[PDB]
């Protein structure tokens, strides 16, 4: 039908479209199968020149390696979109769609329709949402348990990096997250927590700074390096020359008008500097002990830097949009943009301001605040890929622990959620459900597909995956009759079951919810498609 | 040689044979894309994206056929989508059959292509009569029946499982856009997407949803009663139209030129503070200085907002499009704003504007979609256009035709019975109209897996005796009446299907020769 | 590592080689499984020369179409050995190997080694032989009943052509093995039947001839075509001019010796032909309605045809090698090469000999024998491809009925053995395990892979396989509730169980033997294959 219409085209239908979606799914699954779990293998990506960037995140692997298949680009958007808002569960979405297609394809070969199979996944998905309410556990945030946040932070950090980096980087996240909770209980991740690159001694020397760190310092030598008590000032006004809307020549007639006019040109800068001097006169007391610093969002003229250097005022220019939205949280002051209306109330407070330089670059450190509402995480590293590995680890770790404070619940992991849904879907009475007909295998297909995830953790350790679930099955058979509510786990060190409640392995709530919802939608849409084709003008 | 032609002139009977085979080939691509058990279609565009759908219109947009007769069949989906918004695959699959059934005669019994056209207009005139008689009216204010009417088209899509929420989502959206005759338009229906989340918590909220945040940090992130004022102009000093060239003679002029730049932005900001607004939405960009004193009154400044998103804000908040700031009054200021709040999502910031809910201009709204991925959002968004399209026809036309092929089968029976009493030369094309109208239930039986031989034989036996609302259950594949089945579709979609399909055949049947490669 | 030895070499190891073996087997399965059963589809082997041929046997499809993949070559070679020794069941071999690799690969992905999987197939194979020898039934072939041979032949010929042609051709198969039988020696030859390719009335107008039919006609018109009583005489030496082997030449002294030396060649022709003329009148002189025919393998001199034409002697030439054995079996004569010794005892006998002019050639028909130990089958057809189609149908149908006489045991068909063998290979209690939790994985895989044969028949008929098998497992279970051998089958007309025995469907004992043995061996060795390699010198 397509060859007589289009003189050139490609068409697969009714057996190859199903084999393509399953073969491409099994192919992409094998890539990210080994990365899943704590003992998984690392993966570098060197594109053109040999830029090196190292991470285990499936999003970085998918959004850096170009892919030609039409199925995998939907898995790429699904794995990326789930991680872009949640920050965790990337490879879990690929494993579910990677496993649910092959687990249903065996029954498509038997002759079951794709429509009624996907009808079983949807009604089975509603059972999992009802199971999340009973499976989760309530946790009160008023206790302010720091040990509970430490265990959540080690869940994601142990997966990416080893124990040496996890132990030193875990309390860096906990100290940053401990300040997030407040009376308003409004979560703020992007403005409050930041990441900055700095090539320094080693990755292990990452330290926590309570104040806002800046990537610039004092240009002039005579300007002060260290300041004990520095009251900041925010000004979004640009103090270099302003070009002036079509204004043209300073038509000068004699030679003197020239000098006069250049002096004139400055007068605009000195009109704004005088307001700073008038502000300094109000806070002139204890001038050797105290200090003053000005932070500008736009550039400052080098002619005006000597004015600040004479009065021992520290100058910082060309700040980011985000840093201006963070100085009020750290120093406690208020922002200002113009120089007409000033007051001492808007000035912040800082207990210690010092600068340290390496090579050509220079960094400014601010800390020792009275009541800092925000902070930073200055990560140290050796190579560029070391920063990229710490970028993805801190980016995925902050989002995972932040979601625990959003809600009042937390899901235990280590296969407890998948193993619990297996017994629930395989033992629940079907008469309570509304599905009938050939929906018998759809419940078994999706229930059995969840088992492949916790044994993929075992496949990286090298043990037999089927044998380490024998005692797990025997434990739950007696746990229901023993009248003791416990949740089992999968410990890869010894190859035996464990309890995530005491070991500290946990997982966020919206990760597993959005993962199955996004995976079931993608896997269902790929099953119903029975024809592939390419056509268009080019 | 002679003019740029005569490469290979397909003339005579073989030219029409290729067109019937080409027109039949378009329907064969989307033969399986009909009924409740319809299969999906992933098409690969050459730019790099992907279109996952089963709608015949969205499938035929991406395809490209290098044949002129098939392209006329390609344009029929735009006729159906930009008229109602539902039944595009029904239009393409019916016409194929009409051109195909008329073919035997064209090829063999030698009826000239004009006598078939005269036979079809009388069939078209009789088709509207029986479709008018078979349809029963329905009350427009009944929300219980309206939910079942909206979900008739959703049943042939992926979101039938969430049909309990989509009908409530579509019904609230249609009544918001509906103006108190009863004309509505989908240009204000905002199709903004949010990747990720669960479909259950997804809900419509009265008002707009921006992609941007406030500029200054001290702006109030939670206002009880916002007062929105729309601005078009730059709030910053601008160069100006004519050739200007200030010439400066004295030293006290350049600082004056830079000082009036500060005073002009003060003058336009101070007159905005005469009414004391809480939120100032500017179309073009904003300066760092004007924003500073907009702050010295209690306003809130945003980034540049495109025009489209301001015309919706004008109908939500009741404000007017304002460019001249000197003529700003208290009457044109938006009011009755419900709530202001900004949520944190990793993609981008999102500012919410809620309405107080308590004639005048029609109100706009934004429908929140929380899908699984990007393709799931585009899949669900087209379902809302197909679902909300059904809600317009019942308001414009209170008639309601039966679904499940019962309407087209009723056309097949009456045209077949009346063909005997229509003795003459028009009898053979007139009887061939019923042969294609009985195929749109045949496609449902093929997708369901049943045998259409005995089902259609059982259908015609019970259609004359039992009732006019008999049809095929697509899920079970048995004969079930539409009254007990409880699924109905509008009658307007049946009219466009019969009109567009027959009118397409009248154009293509007049084709004699095909000559390609003339000029640009 | 292989690139260091040979840069032009390639290697897929331990995941890419397994997908190649399974995908090539499933790809070969998906194309070739459609021919299984009576409702299967016909394939048109259109080569580059335009030769059209219809067939359903997997041997000739894979022979003409060269195989590019290395895995499917091993499966095609298995079908060759199956078709060679047996001549039936090639479609079951490729389906069993495809299903065994499918069911095995389902468990290899679960983390099971291929060694214990193949160990379970061999124990399951040996367990099936202990089930097969009890499942077979013994019948007495000494009665030589026609009803049993017809329904057994009808079961094999229905899978080649439609019903109306099968009813016409199924007596031709039963008439092939009427007289060819030896109780004591147990010798039964299949090659004695002669397949002649010719164009005539229709394929449905064929018929069986008792005696022999040769494709050579009478060269001279004078010899009589109708002969009421013929005494055959077998010749093998060539009657034409044979150059003396030792190079030689006639150097005549004068012109008078030219015709005499030409007569020297006439003397040697008359010398050997005079004994033929003396052989004719030795029996009886002036005996009407009694001819004398001569069958020679080598050519006959056209100069000598006048001698045979005067005495009314039928002479044929350029006969086949295998026909010399068929003459003495039909006519009861004796083969001779020279003409030194002749007698009436060595001569055969025939009741009727006639010729028919069909096109530009003539066919000799010899019928009405007293006790012929052989026969022939005329393959008439309306085209070129129907001859090859009916030739493959007879060559595949002769082996099914011939195996009944080679061994009296016969297995019921209609998927009865595959359905009954599934239950027996479910639970091996303490009979043959070998190890704990290792061999049983292969027992389950082998039991589930055998049931694809009855499901493939249902997929060709157009019904659901799970629904029609639900009543079938059920029928067998209810049968068990009575301790009775009720063999159940699969009826493709209505989609319901049926008795294989009562209805009329059987399978040969050697088909299932070599099929299960050949499929298990190829399925085992392909699972053991972990790496594919290529190397050579172009
Ligand atoms: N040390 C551990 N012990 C047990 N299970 C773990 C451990 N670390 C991670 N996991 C499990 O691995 C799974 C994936 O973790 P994570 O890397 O955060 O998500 P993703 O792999 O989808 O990016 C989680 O379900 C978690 O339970
Ligand atoms: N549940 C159903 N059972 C039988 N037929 C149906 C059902 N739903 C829709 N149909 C038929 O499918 C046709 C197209 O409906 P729909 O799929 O909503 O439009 P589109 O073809 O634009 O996708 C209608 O003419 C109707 O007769
Ligand atoms: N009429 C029939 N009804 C049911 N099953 C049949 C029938 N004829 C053949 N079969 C099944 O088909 C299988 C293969 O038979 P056949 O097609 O003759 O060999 P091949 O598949 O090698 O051509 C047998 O095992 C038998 O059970
Ligand atoms: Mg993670
Ligand atoms: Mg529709
Ligand atoms: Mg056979």
């Amino acid at each position: 039908s397509l060859q007589l219409l289009n003189p050139k085209a490609e068409s697969l239908r009714r057996d190859a479209a199903l084999k393509v979606n399953v073969t491409s799914a099994e192919g992409l699954q094998s890539v990210l199968e080994t990365n899943l779990g704590p003992k998984g293998t690392l993966k570098m990506l060197v594109d053109g020149a040999g830029n090196i960037k190292l991470t285990k995140d499936g999003k970085v692997l998918l959004t850096e390696m170009q892919i030609q298949s039409p199925t995998a680009v939907l898995i790429a958007r699904a794995a990326a979109a789930q991680d872009e808002i949640t920050g965790d569960g990337t490879t879990t979405v690929v494993c579910l769609v990677g496993e649910l297609l092959r687990q249903a394809h065996r029954f498509i070969q038997e002759g079951v329709h794709p429509r009624i199979i996907t009808d079983g996944f949807e009604i089975a998905r509603k059972e999992s949402m009802k199971f999340l309410d009973e499976f989760k556990i309530s946790k009160t945030n008023l206790s302010n348990d720091r040990e509970f946040l430490l265990q959540v932070a080690r869940s994601s950090l142990l997966t990416k990096v080893d124990a040496d980096l996890t132990e030193v980087l875990t309390p860096i996240v906990t100290d940053a997250v401990l300040s997030v909770y407040d009376a308003q209980a409004d979560n703020l991740d992007l403005h409050m927590v930041e990441i900055m690159q700095m090539q320094h001694l080693s990755p292990k020397d990452t330290t926590f700074i309570k104040g806002l760190v800046l990537d610039h310092g004092g240009r002039h030598p005579d300007m002060p390096t260290r300041v004990k008590n520095a009251y900041v000032l925010i000004l979004n006004v640009s103090l270099e020359y302003e070009k002036t809307e079509v204004n043209s020549g300073f038509f000068y007639s004699s030679a003197d008008q020239r000098d006069k006019l250049a002096a004139s040109e400055r007068k605009f800068v000195d009109a704004k500097l005088k307001k700073i001097i008038d502000l300094k006169n109000e806070v002139c007391g204890m001038d050797p002990d105290k200090g003053f610093v000005i932070i500008n969002q736009k550039g400052i003229d080098p002619m005006s830097l000597d004015v600040f250097a004479k009065h021992n005022i520290l100058a910082l220019r060309r700040a980011k949009r985000r840093n201006m939205e963070r100085l009020q949280l750290v120093t406690g002051g208020e922002a200002q943009n113009s120089v007409e209306d000033l007051s001492p109330q808007i000035l912040g407070f800082s207990g210690l301001v010092y600068q340290e330089t390496i090579g050509e670059e220079k960094f400014t450190y601010v800390t020792e605040n009275t009541d800092p509402k925000s902070c930073t995480i200055l990560i140290k590293g050796s190579t560029h890929y070391a920063l990229a590995q710490t970028k993805d680890a801190v980016r995925d770790g902050l989002r995972a622990v932040a979601n625990v404070l959003k809600d009042k619940n937390i899901i235990p992991g280590a296969g407890a959620f998948y193993i619990a849904l297996s017994r629930y879907l395989r033992s629940a009475n079907m008469n309570k459900l509304g599905a009938k007909g050939k929906t018998k295998t759809g419940i078994e297909a999706f229930a059995e597909a969840l088992l492949v995830i916790p044994k993929t953790l075992v496949k990286n350790s090298g043990f037999d995956p089927l044998d380490v679930l024998a005692m797990v099955e025997d434990e739950l058979d007696d746990a229901q009759d023993s009248d003791e509510t416990r949740y089992v786990g999968v410990d890869l060190n010894i190859g035996d079951s464990c309890d995530p409640t005491i070991e500290g392995i946990w997982d966020s709530y919206r990760v597993l919810r959005n993962a199955i919802t996004g995976a079931t939608g993608i896997a269902s849409n790929l099953l119903l498609c029975d024809e592939l084709l390419r056509a268009g003008r080019s | 040689v002679f003019m740029n032609a005569s490469q290979e002139r397909t003339t005579g009977r073989q030219a029409q044979i290729s067109n019937i085979t080409a027109a039949k080939a378009v329907a064969d691509v989307i033969r399986t894309c009909l009924g409740p058990k319809a299969m999906l279609k992933m098409l690969l565009d050459p730019m790099g994206g992907l279109v996952l759908t089963n709608d015949g219109h969205a499938i035929l947009r991406e395809i490209d056929v290098a044949h002129p007769a098939a392209k006329s069949m390609l344009e029929l989906s735009r006729t159906q989508d930009e008229e109602v918004g539902d039944g595009t695959t029904t239009v393409i699959i019916l016409a194929g059959e009409i051109l195909a059934q008329c073919a035997p005669y064209l090829i063999e019994k030698n009826i000239h292509p004009v006598i078939i056209i005269q036979a079809l207009k009388k069939a078209l005139t009789d088709a509207l009569e029986v479709i008018k008689q078979v349809s029963k009216p329905v009350d427009v204010e009944n929300d219980a029946a309206m939910k079942k009417l909206i979900q008739a088209s959703i049943g042939t899509k992926y979101v039938i499982h969430w049909s309990e929420k989509m009908c409530e989502l579509a019904l609230d959206a249609v009544k918001t856009v509906r103006k108190d005759f009863e004309i509505d338009i989908k240009r204000y229906v905002r199709v903004e997407k949010i990747p990720g989340g669960d479909v259950l918590d997804s809900r419509v909220l009265k008002g707009v949803l921006l992609n941007k945040d406030v500029v200054h940090p001290k702006m109030s992130r939670h206002i009880e009663n916002p007062r929105v004022v729309l601005l078009d102009c730059p709030l910053e000093y601008k160069k100006g139209e004519s050739q200007t060239n200030i010439e400066i003679e004295k030293e006290e002029d350049w600082n004056r030129i830079l000082q009036i730049e500060e005073e002009q932005v003060q003058l336009m900001c101070e007159q905005i503070l005469a009414v004391r607004p809480t939120l100032v939405i500017t179309e073009k960009g904003v300066s760092d200085l004007a924003q500073h004193y907009l702050l010295k009154g209690g306003c809130s400044v945003l980034r540049r907002v495109k025009k489209s998103d301001n015309n919706r804000i004008a109908r939500v908040t009741g404000a007017t499009i304002v460019n001249r700031v000197e003529d700003l009054k208290e009457s044109d200021v938006g009011t009755n704003c419900g709530l202001f709040k900004v949520e944190m999502i990793g993609d981008e910031y999102f500012s919410f504007l809620d309405n107080c809910k308590e004639s005048g201009l029609q109100k706009a709204c934004t429908i929140m979609l929380r899908g699984g991925s990007k393709d799931i959002l585009n899949e669900i968004d087209r379902n809302l256009q197909d679902a909300m399209a059904v809600a317009r026809n019942v308001m414009l036309s209170p008639s309601l035709s039966p679904g499940g092929g019962a309407t087209e089968m009723a056309v097949s029976v009456k045209l077949a019975e009346k063909a005997k009493q229509l003795e003459g030369i028009q009898q053979w094309p007139y009887q061939a109209v019923a042969d294609a109208m009985e195929c749109i239930p045949r496609t449902l039986i093929q997708n369901a897996g049943g045998d259409p031989i005995r089902l259609l034989s059982q259908l015609r036996a019970k259609h004359a005796q039992g009732n006019f609302t008999t049809g095929i259950d697509g899920d079970k594949g048995k004969i079930v009446d539409m009254v007990s089945y409880g699924i109905w579709e509008p009658e307007v979609i049946k009219q466009q299907s019969v009109k567009t399909a027959i009118e397409s055949a009248c154009l293509l049947l007049r084709v004699d020769d095909i000559v390609s490669g003339v000029r640009k």
